């Protein structure tokens, strides 16, 4: 009954306070005193006529402050060092087991609240330090964050005020789980969790989150664990097959310490997400000043070629794993407008899509996330703010932009530059002009759909002296031109990005690809002029080659084969080209599809 | 009485172009309401026989593999 | 080459033709193409004043195998109306004198489709089809209006039955019943544009940060 | 002069009930135009899809 545990609670405790008042063994002794105390404190009930108020127990052990009073005089005893870290590890467990066990929200009281500020004072000295008092400490402090997340109104009661005037606060519930961000296991995963839940808690309340965002070093302990950890990451990706690309979800688990890397990314994702305007703000500038341009900025500059592909590779994996657009901003503002030596980030990958290896795969993959991102300012830097003044257009033709191939004009001259010994003499690839027809329909409304919070339409209205179409344009158009040469997956990502691009629905760009019809200055070279020259090389390797009908059957039989499995100079410029061959017919008929869509897609989606 | 005419004159004319604007409101909420209930009745008629029709299109719906270079990209990622 | 994607040219190019005959505004004039055949368009005009008042004309747009390269489309009624220029045992509307030649990119099907319904809103005597209807307009015009209400009267009691072409989408009424028209009617009245849509799940969503009016990347105010 | 005051209360009368006819003719015009778009709209786009359906199932058919 609840009554004669107050008669033994003060039995231990009036033993308690004759010991302050008059050394091992009256620490014992208060030692087991506070355990039988405290467990008898986690166990107390209220009263069942007012069950809102407090118990008994916090009636008798609040009005004088007892758990302040028994801590900091065992504080006091604490500078013998005696067992600094046993007696340290037990009131630890004591007062999580007052947070975890009682059932009553104790923190609602101040002296309760008090004791627990000043243990956590007491367990901020500094290193080095047992793991157990570390699992101890990131143990309570978790508890009281859940404890606090189940009770919002107490963030600014820990906010405790500042003991010198223009001093920084002391939040003792953030600052100390600060150190402990950047550790793996579970103890690092409950540290993230807690500071995740303060950060909740935080975006609620405007001095906490300028407490945060202005007297704490949370953000550079963000930024420089970002720039530590790339670092860490090899500078060499061994991955034996040629048909990579980019890092898959085996490649980066693979290596330990790119898995780090992309941990503390997805924390600094969840916090971005997650936290307060002013604290957002503050993390985005200290992740652009502190990660992207003193490290990341040199670091893909670096000339040696398996440093550009990991550094290639490393960045397009960043880019597809944020999914706020509060950090998208920030990285693509670095790789847009961040300028080293006189030239544009963005414009050095640019030139880097034209190059002969897997340099050139990583690049194309790296451009492929970017469009696949489907912002404006990417596409607008590469493409349309060298088509917007619409200079590549002569002066009688600029109304033939906002046409639209209603009757397949464009789509019948694609398909006539179809090679005479591509074409069916009198196996799947002769008749799967209706498969390509369907990813033309789904490739335009995806556009369509990440098209509509855009700024303008650029149909040629809203809004060198010769023109200039770019150079995204000519680096693709020249490395489109030598499609013999290339490899078979270099082909594939190249021809993925122009059949990507073409579903754009910007009317600037899909008369300047997409409508034959249209003539442009002789400076200009067109995606047709491009194709034709390609036709008339793929035909004169027709020609010089003897085993030709024999190396087609074969080398389509592989091709599907592959998605159902799902002297050396000689040899591979025979290789390239045959593969040439069977891509080229194809990729005929998928920049047809997509001008067919074009004419198709409803006005209820613009 | 020669003022009286006239103005029961105008005041019937009035009550004329009253009754031609009655008439023709009547006529045009008629038609209107006529033909929203000619069209909500075709629609529904045409969803009823669409989801007859889907009994096969359940079937007809089954499909998958894309285009052949959709297809193989994809499948470039496969070592 | 060329004959073996011709029905894809010419079947894209009448689905392109009703996605522009959705983008023009035709008041009353609902459109629908056939299920087997894609030559055919079925639809209904409803004449919203003149002389013609609350009359509902169902029709059957023929278009030609050769679409643009061809002739004027073929336009048919499903009752003859007793007009000037419609055939009175057949119901073919005289669409070929406004559009004697089909020229390319610039004739489509809603101007056809347009001139339907003007047809039945300036009545044109000049060598007709119908000729007892022409004599009728520009002499005795009562018994035009009687015999044009009548004919309506003709037209609005075959419009329940089994249409005259049977196809999976043809356009085929029934009697009003409000217990389950009301749930229909609510659930055009609940539909909305694609913004806010009820595809809230897949996240496709699109990235800006250029000031409106202007050609410089994140020059959108904070 | 009471044969003009009730006339003329007459015609007051004629002129208000035009004012509410008017009105009322404007406000179910309104109603009709505003909705005559979301009927039609919501006619034309099930009319495009199925039209988009038999357009592929037909384009199948012939290979």
């Amino acid at each position: 009954d609840p009554e004669t545990c107050l008669m033994v609670f003060k039995n231990h405790w009036s033993q308690v306070v004759r010991i302050l008042e008059r050394g091992a063994d009256d620490l014992s002794a208060v030692r087991n005193h506070t355990y039988q105390m405290l467990t008898l404190l986690a166990e107390d009930r209220a009263v069942p006529s007012a069950p809102t108020g407090p118990g008994p127990l916090l009636e008798f052990a609040l009005h004088e402050d007892l758990l302040t009073r028994v801590l900091t005089w065992q504080l006091q005893w604490d500078e013998l060092g005696d067992g600094v870290e046993e007696r340290r590890a037990e009131q630890l467990k004591l007062f999580e087991m007052l947070v975890s066990e009682a059932r009553q929200p104790l923190l609602r009281h101040g002296p309760v609240r008090e004791a627990l500020l000043t243990l956590l004072d007491a367990c901020g000295r500094p290193v080095p330090s047992s793991p157990a008092l570390d699992e101890g400490l990131v143990l309570l402090l978790s508890q009281l964050c859940v404890c606090v997340a189940q009770e919002p109104s107490l963030l600014e009661f820990f906010l405790q005020p500042p003991p010198e005037p223009g001093a920084a606060p002391r939040l003792l519930l953030f600052s100390r789980l600060v150190p402990f961000v950047h550790l793996e296991g579970t103890l690092g995963q409950q540290a993230r969790d807690a500071l995740l839940l303060l950060m909740a808690l935080s975006a609620g309340s405007p001095t906490v989150g300028r407490y945060i965002a202005d007297h704490s070093y949370f953000c550079p302990v963000l930024a420089t664990g970002l720039s530590a950890l790339y670092s860490s990451l090899p500078r060499k990706i061994e991955v034996p097959g040629d048909d990579w690309h980019c890092l898959r979800r085996e490649d980066w688990l693979g290596v330990p310490a790119l898995a780090l890397f992309m941990s503390s990314l997805e924390f600094c994702n969840a916090v971005i997400q997650v936290a307060h305007p002013l604290v957002q703000k503050q993390l985005v500038d200290y992740i652009h000043n502190g990660f992207l341009v003193p490290v990341m900025g040199p670091a893909l500059h670096k000339t040696s070629v398996e440093e550009m592909i990991a550094s290639t590779a490393y960045l397009e994996l960043f880019l597809r794993s944020i999914s706020e657009p509060a950090l998208l901003r920030t990285f693509l503002r670095f790789l847009l407008l961040h300028r080293h030596d006189t030239h544009t980030i963005l414009d050095t990958l640019v030139a880097r899509i034209g190059s002969n290896s897997r340099l050139c795969m990583v690049s194309l993959s790296l451009f492929r996330t970017l469009l696949n991102l489907s912002c404006e300012d990417v596409l607008l830097q590469l493409v349309l703010r060298y088509l917007v003044p619409c200079n590549h257009v002569m002066l009688s033709q600029k109304p033939a932009v906002r046409d639209v191939d209603l009757y397949g004009r464009a789509a019948d001259k694609f398909l006539s530059l179809i090679p005479r010994c591509c074409r069916h003499h009198a196996g799947e690839l002769e008749d799967n002009y209706l498969e390509y027809l369907r990813e033309a329909r789904r490739g335009v409304d995806r556009c369509v759909r990440a098209c509509r919070t855009w700024s303008a339409p650029y149909d040629g209205e809203r809004p060198p002296s010769q023109p200039f179409t770019g150079p995204f344009m000519a680096v693709l158009f020249a490395k489109l031109e030598n499609m013999l040469q290339n490899s078979v997956y270099v082909n594939f990502l190249l021809t993925g990005l122009v059949a990507q691009l073409a579903c754009h629905p910007q009317p600037l760009l899909r008369s300047f690809l997409l409508n034959t019809n249209m003539v442009f200055q002789p400076s200009v070279k067109s995606l047709l002029q491009v194709l034709g020259s390609v036709k008339n090389k793929i035909e004169n390797f027709a020609a010089s080659q003897e085993d030709f009908p024999a190396l087609l059957s074969k080398a389509k039989k592989y091709l599907i084969a592959r998605g159902k499995l799902d002297r050396q100079g000689e040899a591979l410029r025979v290789k390239n080209a045959v593969y040439c061959a069977v891509i080229f017919p194809e990729f005929l008929k998928e920049l047809a599809a997509i001008s067919q869509a074009h004419a198709v897609t409803s006005p209820f989606l613009l | 009485a020669p003022e009286i005419q006239a103005l029961k004159n105008q005041l019937q004319e009035r009550d004329r172009l009253f009754h031609s604007l009655e008439k023709e409101y009547e006529k045009t909420k008629s038609q209107r309401e006529m033909e929203e209930k000619y069209i909500v009745s075709a629609w529904y008629n045409m969803g009823m026989t669409l989801h007859k029709k889907a009994a096969e299109d359940r079937l007809a719906s089954t499909g998958s593999g894309q285009s052949f270079l959709a297809r193989q990209r994809q499948a470039t990622s496969s070592r | 080459t060329h004959a073996s994607y011709g029905p894809f040219y010419l079947e894209y190019s009448l689905l392109a033709e009703f996605t522009l005959v959705v983008k023009q505004k035709l008041p009353g004039v609902y459109v629908q193409p056939s299920y087997r055949s894609a030559l055919m368009w079925f639809g209904v005009i409803f004449i919203r004043h003149g002389l013609y008042q609350d009359g509902v004309f169902k029709f059957t747009v023929y278009i030609p195998d050769n679409y643009p390269d061809g002739d004027c489309p073929r336009l048919v009624f499903d009752i003859p109306v007793f007009h000037p220029l419609v055939d009175p045992t057949s119901g073919e509307l005289d669409v070929k004198r406004a559009f004697a030649k089909w020229r390319r990119n610039h004739n489509h099907i809603w101007q056809v489709l347009m001139y339907a319904r003007r047809v039945f809103y300036k009545i044109d005597t000049a060598s007709p089809l119908n000729p007892e209807a022409a004599v009728l307009y520009e002499k005795d015009i009562q018994l035009f209006k009687s015999k044009v209400v009548d004919s309506v009267k003709v037209c609005t009691a075959r419009l329940f039955d089994q249409p005259k072409i049977e196809d999976p989408y043809a356009i085929s009424f029934s009697p009003w019943n409000p217990s389950v028209h009301d749930e229909a009617r609510e659930k055009m009245l609940t539909q909305k544009k694609p913004e806010e849509q009820h595809n809230k799940s897949v996240h496709v969503a699109g990235l800006s940060w250029v000031k409106p009016g202007s050609v410089q990347p994140f020059s959108k105010e904070e």
